[PDB]
């Protein structure tokens, strides 16, 4: 996995098994934050 | 990535329950999710349940949702498939599977797994 350019904006693609692991559907709002040098993303 | 051993198979009367188990060994800490697949006589293998190791979240195929439930004991590196209200159509060879990677396929599909058990037979008498 790597950071790619979508538009003129950095973006990371999320594999299907990760969407299912978090019960995330397209457009689900998520909270992004930086914790312990890691990018954290949790569903709202 | 891990070796898988299923157990618990057997013959049960229709309407009954049965609990299957799957013990993983090897690089058990690499497991992202594990699932149960089954092959009924003459048919293609289908995914029935999956469980994500880190958060215990589960997903099920329409054919068994509500009747089958998958759980885990991470201490023992094992996953279980509880089957309630079994019916003759549930007769099949049940296989345990595991993935050490976050594949871009549904966890209810075979392409999402890279480790497979030998299967345990479940027969439900009409």
């Amino acid at each position: 996995s790597s950071v790619k350019r979508w538009g003129n904006s950095p973006a990371v693609r999320i594999p299907a098994t990760l969407m299912q692991a978090l019960n995330l559907n397209i457009d689900d709002e998520v909270k992004i934050d930086l914790v312990d040098g890691k990018l954290i993303i949790e569903p709202v | 990535q891990v070796q898988l051993v299923e157990s618990g198979g057997g013959s049960v009367q229709a309407g009954g329950s049965l609990r299957l188990s799957c013990a993983a060994s090897g690089f058990t800490y690499s497991r992202k999710y594990m699932g149960w697949f089954r092959q009924a006589p003459g048919k293609e293998r289908e995914g029935v349940a999956a469980i994500f190791i880190d958060n215990g979240n589960t997903i099920y195929a329409d054919s068994v949702q509500g009747r089958f439930t998958i759980s885990q004991d991470n201490a023992k590196n094992t996953v279980y498939l509880q089957m309630n209200s079994l019916k003759p159509e549930d007769t099949a060879m049940y296989y345990c599977a595991a993935s050490s990677r976050w594949m871009d396929y549904s966890a209810l599909t075979a392409k999402a797994y890279n480790s497979w058990g030998q299967g345990t037979q479940v027969t439900v008498s009409s």
